[PDB]
């Protein structure tokens, strides 16, 4: 009953803090165009937060509407969460299912992306507001952001011995300048990530594998010939 | 301790490739020709072999990047090849067990541009056999023959301690494919599904993408069980007994 | 033909009610629950079928929808009163930081009046009232009742919810921030929501 | 102030002209190329931080000559070196002019 | 913790699985004689949570 | 099968509300324009899909109506999810003067053009001048600057029955204008030959008309 | 006949360039640099003095091209400045006239992030004289200021 | 259009022509060499943008440096040259 | 519509979905023949309605 | 339609034996006449005649 229920509910959403927070270093100084650094913004709403200072130490005071027999628990959070901010409507649902809505920590965190843009502060990540490469760049951040997170999830289902493939692709990888592809390939090799790029030619990467396509017609079809290089460096 | 790698990715009977087998770098591997060489249809093949949902599949051209479904046509069709083709992996775990994943493709005939697709696994192959060996044999003819399905598991079964297994099902495919250590995820079901083939193909096209925007929290925490079965077992006593009045 | 989605989220038994709202002017808070749902999952597809009558669908960054007409506007148009946005911008101001501790979120209609009197000049109430009016007892309970009034208007708006009962106490929704100033970096939003009502 | 300016070099064209004039024997006899052997005799004539432009532009001029009938056998080719500090080629012999 | 593991801590632990860590198990000697309500075997363990 | 328009909504309605005449209509229709056969391509628009319009504006508490004469309106219910307003009783005395203009035949030869004068003549010839002069004025008693004021008062009203789409002023002179069937409405109280409280009280309970 | 030609485009007060001056050339004009150098920028205000109509400009990112978004920001403030902006275009008509077209830009201060266009134009103007130089008034020691 | 206006314009006027492309370097040597010639064909200017500098023997090109400058922001422009 | 698909390249769904629009002028010659035409079918329709 | 429409009774029912054209067909299109299906808006399209 109460109190125990805000501790484990803090203890989870400090934790999920803390994981974010080391994810977050690892993204610092990366350099996309103007872009110095990306940010995974983690706060709590307040509409929650009193609610759970209220379960933490004001019980007393709505204990009639805990252990009133007649309703269950998820049900007592529900009326609870209507009791305060009263102008919350509830759209003809049923009380049980805000009441595990409340049970589920994740509603309790609002999460933003941010960037630390030349000469300005952190500014929250909006497309509209951003040239193409630095587009490009924040994406493979929080793309990053994502695998980690998953990996760290399953391990926990996974062999001891065990360590997932990680890879992912950049289509028309021309549109990026040579500084962003060293930031790109630095983060890539820090994480033990693979890499896919196409482009027309345009980049000629030293490290790492190439191919070159030339399709043909032959005996009235088409046909690709490939040739690779690789070991530079 | 030491990765797995995705180590090669093997293309039979596409279009412009009739057997072709791509060594994937440790770190980075650059496709390069002019236009319309091909680039794009060796990452069609990767991502469809990893991903064998026609539902989630769609090989939208790079512009117009972002819009809708619009046509019915997924793209996919005119990549291939009358006949049968195929799309296959080679992995290495960090155990360095070799396991080979792939799908059979055929163009399904008929007015409107329609694909058939099965997937497969083999498993414990030796390392002196490449795919390319496996799926063709080399006849009299200035060109070798393509084997189906049926050929290619008595060929495999023939082998000692080489195993094949042939899916029914999606679901089993990818359940395998985590159980070894090729995804970081196992795709319980369709949505898990959508959100792996949103990340790939928002990584594929690049930029912020919309739909990871909208629901981060979604994507970047773990749902947690220990908040809630308490309650529902606790709740249990009064949920039997509101159903039975009712 | 029609997108897919877009009928699916017309054939919805909600929309009726929030279309009826919306062609109004009000404004949807993260209050409510269902409203607000529905137009995160369908804003994609709500968005073009309002652009059909010249009138956007916006989202503000704080999170709350509302509509906003251009001069091709094919829904009649209406406008709010000056008064109107003196109250407006005085209702901003009190969505402050000491608020929470003063009030814990609901007011009263006296500290609106009160705030209204004490901040305003005396020129432009006047002007609100009449300008034949100087500093009368009638003329205060006739700018009491205008209050009451514009506070009504607002209610419908959504900016302010009251409490459900006859007395005039009510609390403040974050729409309200669409009567607020301009933010510059670092700058204070007391002193630049003054700034403006001054 | 007034505009400034800056100039291109011209080295890769000229070393993609003495390579192609260098290569055009092989179609004249229909000689059938080896690009493992080929890279490794014309990398030796400049020095180390080049080999990776050298190997690029030779390997596109290379390409423009007829086709290799062995890819159609369904047997990968090997990867042969072609200089010390480890480089490595992919390719099948040149045999269908 | 993960299954290969999970058989192996079970036994080292032993009973003392479900016991409470505590890192100086003399600030319960004065609480320990309002212990009425408990388990009839308690186990603390003292180290860094 | 699934993601098929059908599974939500019938492919005509779908249809209709797919038109590029649909906004329009929709905002003038809620408005309480009454649509006749002049303006085509509404009329025509609201002919083609009748049911499936009725059927929607159903959701909203709300009948599509379609008067016998041809016209279409809106008729809120008691529950209904748009505000429902009635008619001042000036606008009832131009409105049954309009109809009585519309039949008579004796200035069908006008091809439907009147004139404000003449609107005012008829008026004042049927109805009590001094006694209707009342609701202009409280006093008033016949003199001109209370004459005046009446046919403002008047000038204003058809301005807003021109809103309604009862009459339609010409192209480029505004002291002439035409009327349309629409009007009919206001002989909703005499066109069966029955008790009038009778007619008033099936009127008010079908939610056509509301008293004073 | 002799077609018209595209003479210079000029940008004044723009975010990055406080007055600088394109010369456009014959057949095609090329702009390089790394990422966030200000290419895109350039498109922008030279459609922007070409068809002022406020309803119609969206910058979108050339990433998410092709996609009816509404977004809540059509893209075009964050590109100017504080205080006043320019942008002209400068034409030799077939007929060998010099035509001086452009628009002044401002944003709106309010919290709608909003901005002002009034459009103009000059006939007649010296061959002599540059845009810069007759938008500019030089205050100071080689400190110009810009001129409403 | 141009041939529509013939009526409405005057005589002796051609109006100008001009056309954009963001991100050229999509487009390979080839495609970039054909697009050029139909464009000089039909007298028609294009304002072209690229990370590189895709077209180093055609027309003219400028090159932007953008420099953190006293908590502000300002852009270089230098221009390029075929041969030196 | 014309500059913004040149400026972001590639084929414009707008732009080919009303190819009629763009490409085909329209004629004055034509329309002056119609109008009579164009009373007699508005005539028309007010009877068939 | 438009032979339909231009040749008229009296000389051209010698040409009408053929199957393809009648006077019937112009009000056969007055089912074409209600509605089209036309997708985008500007100006003003209506109808087939
Ligand atoms: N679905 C399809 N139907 C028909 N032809 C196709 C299809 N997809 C691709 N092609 C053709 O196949 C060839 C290769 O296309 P692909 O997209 O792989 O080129 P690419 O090398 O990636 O080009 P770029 O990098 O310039 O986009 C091109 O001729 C393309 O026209
Ligand atoms: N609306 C905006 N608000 C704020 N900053 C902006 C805005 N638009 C552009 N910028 C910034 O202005 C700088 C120039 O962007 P721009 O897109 O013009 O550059 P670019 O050289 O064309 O880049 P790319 O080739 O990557 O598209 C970049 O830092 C971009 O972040
Ligand atoms: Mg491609
Ligand atoms: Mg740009």
């Amino acid at each position: 009953s109460s109190k125990s229920v805000a501790n484990i509910i803090r203890k989870t959403i400090q934790r999920e803090q803390n994981r974010i927070r080391m994810l977050n270093q690892g993204l610092q100084a990366v350099s996309f165009g103007q872009v110095r650094g990306v940010r995974l913004n983690v706060n709590v709403r307040e509409s929650h937060a009193i609610l759970l200072d209220v379960l933490s130490e004001q019980q007393e005071q709505h204990q009639d509407l805990f252990n009133s027999q007649r309703l269950t628990f998820s049900e007592a959070m529900a009326k609870l969460y209507q009791r305060l901010n009263p102008q919350v409507d509830m759209g003809q649902r049923l009380p049980q299912t805000i009441g595990e809505e409340l049970l589920d920590y994740r509603n309790y965190l609002e999460l933003d992306v941010e960037v630390n843009r030349g000469s300005d502060g952190w500014l929250k990540a909006e497309s509209g507001a951003l040239s193409t490469g630095e587009a490009i760049g924040t994406g493979m951040s929080i793309l990053v952001m994502v695998v980690q997170s998953w990996e760290e999830e399953s391990r926990r289902l996974r062999g001891k011995d065990i360590s997932p493939c990680r890879l992912l692709f950049l289509d028309e990888a021309a549109r990026l300048d040579a500084k962003s592809i060293a930031t790109l390939f630095e983060l890539c090799e820090r994480l033990q990530m693979q890499l896919i790029i196409a482009a027309p030619e345009n980049i000629s990467p030293e490290k790492g594998t190439t191919y070159k396509l030339v399709r043909k017609v032959f005996k009235n079809h088409e046909h690709v010939h490939v040739v690779g290089l690789r070991g530079f460096g | 301790i030491e990765r797995g790698k995705f180590r090669s990715l093997t293309l039979v009977n596409w279009n412009g490739f009739f057997a072709r087998t791509f060594d994937l770098d440790e770190l980075v591997t650059t496709l390069s020709g002019g236009n319309g060489a091909g680039k794009s249809t060796t990452m069609a093949a990767f991502v469809t072999a990893l991903i064998p949902d026609l539902t989630l599949l769609h090989f939208r051209n790079t512009t117009e990047a972002g819009a809708t479904s619009g046509s019915r046509d997924k793209g996919l069709h005119g990549k291939l090849r009358a006949g049968v083709c195929y799309s296959t992996l080679d992995v290495i775990n960090s155990r360095h067990q070799r396991v080979v994943v792939g799908v059979r493709l055929q163009q399904v005939a008929g007015r409107d541009r329609k694909v058939d697709i099965k997937p497969f696994m083999i498993q414990g192959l030796p390392t002196a056999i490449q795919p390319t060996q496996l799926l063709t044999e080399n006849v009299g003819e200035r060109q070798a023959r393509v084997l189906p399905l049926n050929e290619l598991k008595d060929r495999l079964d023939e082998m000692e301690g080489v195993q094949f297994k042939q899916f029914n099902s999606i679901t089993d495919y990818h359940a395998q494919m985590f159980d070894l250590g090729v995804i970081p995820k196992r795709l319980r079901s369709a949505s898990d599904r959508s959100k792996f083939y949103r990340l790939i193909e928002a990584s594929l096209y690049g930029g912020i993408s919309s739909a990871i925007t909208r629901s981060l929290r979604d994507y970047l925490l773990p749902e947690n069980s220990g908040v809630r079965k308490a309650f529902q077992d606790m709740e249990a006593a009064l949920r039997e007994n509101r159903i039975t009045l009712e | 033909f029609m997108p897919v989605k877009l009928a699916q989220a017309l054939a919805n038994s909600l929309f009726p009610e929030l279309d009826s709202q919306l062609r109004a002017g009000r404004h949807i808070g993260i209050d409510d629950l269902d409203n607000h749902a529905f137009l995160m999952d369908f804003q994609e597809q709500l968005e073009e079928f309002y652009a059909r009558y010249n009138v956007e669908l916006i989202r503000a960054p704080e999170g709350f929808f509302y509509l906003r007409p251009r001069s091709t506007t094919l829904i009649p148009r209406s406008v709010l009163s000056e008064l109107d946005m003196m109250v407006g911008k005085i209702l901003c101001y009190l969505y402050l930081s000491p608020e929470r501790l003063a009030n814990q979120g609901i007011f009263t209609s006296q500290e609106l009046y009160e705030e209204l009197i004490s901040l305003a000049d005396e020129g432009k109430l006047m002007k609100f009232v009449n300008q034949r009016s100087s500093g009368s007892d009638l003329d205060k309970q006739k700018l009491q009742e205008k209050v009451r009034t514009t506070l009504n208007r607002l209610r419908r708006l959504g900016m302010v919810y009251f409490l459900p009962n006859n007395n005039n106490k009510f609390t403040i929704t974050e729409a309200v921030f669409r009567f607020g100033a301009d933010v510059r970096s670092g700058d204070d939003p007391r002193e630049i929501q003054l700034r403006m009502i001054r | 102030l007034e505009l400034e300016y800056e100039e291109f070099s011209e080295i890769n064209d000229q070393l993609a002209a003495m390579i192609e004039k260098a290569l055009l024997v092989y179609q004249q006899e229909q000689r059938p190329l080896d690009l493992g052997a080929v890279l490794r005799d014309y990398l030796a004539q400049h020095p180390l931080p080049r080999h990776f432009d050298v190997a690029r532009i030779l390997v596109d001029q290379a390409v423009r000559l007829g086709v290799a009938e062995a890819d159609f056998s369904g047997l990968p080719a090997e990867w042969l070196a072609i200089n010390d500090y480890g480089a490595k080629v992919q390719a099948h012999v040149i045999d269908t002019y | 913790i993960t299954i290969d593991d999970a058989p192996y801590f079970s036994a080292l632990y032993g009973p003392a699985r479900h016991g409470i860590v505590v890192p100086d198990l003399s600030l319960v000697r004065p609480h320990l004689e309002t212990l009425e309500d408990c388990p009839e075997d308690l186990y603390l363990i003292e180290g860094d949570p």
